[PDB]
């Protein structure tokens, strides 16, 4: 009777989820920024979705991680009440393009897509305040996405990391380059991920973390890319690094 | 190092808003009418002095 | 004695090229402005913002701009424009002002302290007043709490003020939250309908893509020229810069937190900005008793 | 510091104005049943004053 099941486990975030706070170029410099970041070495919920917890709170923001080579994950639905009363954001990803639509596409607690073609999903749309199309977000490989809404703008950051021959999330920095900022100005409270099943056997695995207001210290190389980062409140050594604004701390006692 | 740090601190304080809406001066020149922008430019001048 | 500056020879303005013009003729002349309780919020971006068409309409009853100088609208470049269109009574129009309180200010539409925008209010009595009366225009005079800035309240919250609900019949302390506007043409100033559009000019560190009729000037190099790149104005010399921006950022900054590189909107090359020559001037002199040569 | 149609198109005062405004009713002495149309105001101009 329980069509949808989602097994949750806990995993280590390692040093992951850092993005560019603003689109300003910096080289050979350390910059301290206060913003919503994923805390280092934080607890990340690993969800295995196999065909009853459909309510994932949005909080300040969300960090999504996908690692399947099968490319079985397709799109998202963002909504406050997730019913026809309030408008909701929806994402469609197929090989040709990506379509973002702020539309009240009514789906039950088990959203999905038909698959070939998916023309059977919706005949038309009732209301759509905002629409957008682009080259598809998704191209093993790690798809790291960060979603947030601040001062009425909904911002998405992404990184498609080509993982070397290895099993789990590496201890490397993949600074998430921003893709799209939409001035949608809608309340958001919960989000749901749309697994792709064809017409049936199918499974998905993803990682979810929640961003928190934190101060970070970011390093820019001579090329402009972020190489390392320091979370100030993680441990006293990182706090000393933040106070000194240096990744190397010399011997001594620091207030 | 102390001399360099003092100069860097001065140039960094050049970007502090000191309660004004904006930190750029030519921006507030082309932004606002004189009488209401005078107070914010006063705040900037006091902070910089 | 004095300080020497190299004055800017020319002024270059580079704005991105968009053929499409903003739908300013749609936010006005809409023959229907909904009501104040549900005021229309239209997004304006990625288009030419020609403010002359705004002045091309009837003489405005109240054209008051708070954070922006009205004469500088064309020069300035904005990220997004939120057009808040509604209709209110004339006497309440003055309620949208600093230091002034009113029912419309707190229960229909509230503006923030740092609001940068323009309020444009004009009469439509000769076009929107009828002897029967436009009953569509209604305002909600009851709410549980005050409205935060940029908030619209349309949900029918359960207003159980007393122990027993009125249950749809008249009684003590039982009144309709929505009060229909009385549009009698014989009424003077203070009760006639007035169309109000609030253009909120939300700008921040992002590609504005919304500027104004400004013919772009050819780019110049190795000359102290007043540059205006997407609203970032400054004085300096522009040089072809070796530094490689990532495809998505447009400004460069140094350890001193100063604009050091800029990406040209039209052609995508990185330009290094160097402040043109500034210095001090010293007068080396013998005593004025000896000679006047310096 | 007060803006309006009358301020910019009819009569403009400086922000640092030092003076006194004395305004009183004169309907009983300057109004006629036919209506004195000599009193007029300019609401349209190419620029401000
Ligand atoms: C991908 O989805 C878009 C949705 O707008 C559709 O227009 C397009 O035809 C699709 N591409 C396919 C089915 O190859
Ligand atoms: C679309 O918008 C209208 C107006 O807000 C609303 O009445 C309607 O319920 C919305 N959705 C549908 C089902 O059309
Ligand atoms: C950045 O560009 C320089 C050449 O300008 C190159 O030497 C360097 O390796 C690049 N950055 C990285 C991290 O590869
Ligand atoms: C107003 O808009 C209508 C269409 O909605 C148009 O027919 C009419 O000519 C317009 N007139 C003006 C500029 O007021
Ligand atoms: C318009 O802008 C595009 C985008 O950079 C540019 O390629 C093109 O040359 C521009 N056309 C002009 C300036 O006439």
């Amino acid at each position: 009777v329980n069509l949808i099941t989602r097994t949750q486990s806990y995993t280590n975030s390692f040093t992951r989820g850092v993005y560019y706070p603003d689109k300003v170029f910096r080289s050979s410099v350390l910059h301290s920024t206060h913003d919503l970041f994923l805390p280092f070495f934080s607890n990340v919920t690993w969800f295995h979705a196999i065909h009853d917890n459909p309510a994932l709170p949005f909080n300040d923001g969300v960090y999504f991680a996908s690692t399947e080579k099968s490319n079985i994950i397709r799109g998202w639905i963002f909504g406050t009440t997730l019913d026809s009363k309030t408008q909701s954001l929806l994402i469609v990803n197929n090989a040709t393009n990506v379509v973002i639509k702020v539309c009240e596409f009514q789906f039950c607690n088990d959203p999905f897509l038909d698959v070939e073609s998916e023309l059977r999903v919706y005949s038309s749309a009732n209301n759509c305040t905002f629409e957008y199309v682009s080259q598809p977000f998704l191209m093993k490989n790690l798809r790291e996405f960060v979603f947030k809404n601040i001062d009425g703008y909904f911002k998405i950051y992404s990184k498609h990391t080509p993982i070397n021959l290895e099993r789990d999330l590496p201890q490397g920095f993949s600074a998430l380059e921003p893709l799209v900022d939409l001035p949608i100005g809608i309340n958001i409270t919960r989000f749901q991920t749309l697994l792709a099943l064809h017409r049936t056997a199918g499974a998905a695995a993803y990682y979810v973390g929640y961003l928190q207001p934190r101060t970070f210290l970011l390093k820019y190389n001579e090329n402009g890319t972020i190489t390392d980062a320091v979370d100030c409140a993680l441990d006293p050594l990182s706090e000393t690094k933040c106070t000194l604004k240096s990744f190397t701390v010399e011997k001594g006692i620091y207030q | 190092n102390h001399n360099a740090q003092a100069l860097n601190t001065l140039v960094k304080q050049l970007s502090s808003k000191f309660g004004a809406i904006s930190s750029v001066l030519n921006d507030i020149l082309s932004r606002l009418d004189p009488p209401e922008a005078e107070v914010q430019i006063d705040r900037l001048i006091t902070g910089r002095l | 004695t004095s300080n020497f500056r190299v004055q800017p020879t020319e002024s270059i303005v580079r704005f991105p090229n968009i053929t499409n013009l903003c739908p300013f003729h749609e936010v006005f002349n809409a023959t229907t402005f909904a009501s104040v309780y549900a005021w229309n919020r239209k997004r304006i971006s990625n288009c030419v913002a020609d403010y002359s068409v705004i002045y091309n309409f009837a003489p405005f009853f109240a054209f008051k701009c708070y954070g922006v100088s009205p004469t500088k609208l064309n020069d300035l470049c904005f990220t997004n424009v939120y057009a808040d269109s509604f209709v209110i009574r004339g006497n309440e129009v003055s309620q949208i002002a600093p230091g002034q309180t009113g029912n419309i200010a707190d229960y229909n539409y509230k503006l923030p302290d740092d609001f940068t925008g323009c309020v444009i209010a004009w009469n439509s009595n000769k076009l929107d007043s009828k002897p029967s009366g436009n009953y569509n225009y209604r305002y909600r005079l009851l709410r549980k709490s005050k409205l935060k800035p940029f908030e619209r309240d349309i949900s029918t919250e359960i207003y159980q003020a007393g122990n027993k609900p009125c249950n749809g019949v008249a009684g003590p302390n039982c009144y309709s939250p929505l009060q229909s506007y009385g549009f009698r043409p014989t009424y003077g100033v203070g009760h006639q309908p007035y169309r109000v559009v609030v253009l909120s000019f939300e700008l921040l560190h992002a590609p504005a893509t919304v500027c104004g009729p400004k013919k772009s000037t050819n780019l110049v190099k190795n000359k102290c020229v007043n540059f205006n790149f997407n609203g970032l104005t400054g004085t300096g010399v522009l040089t072809e810069s070796n530094k490689k921006f990532l495809p998505f950022q447009q400004f460069g900054r140094d350890i001193a937190d100063t604009t050091d590189a800029v990406r040209d909107p039209q052609t995508l090359e990185i330009l290094d900005i160097t402040p043109c020559s500034f210095g001090g001037v010293s007068v080396i002199t013998p005593g004025t008793n000896t000679s006047n040569q310096v």
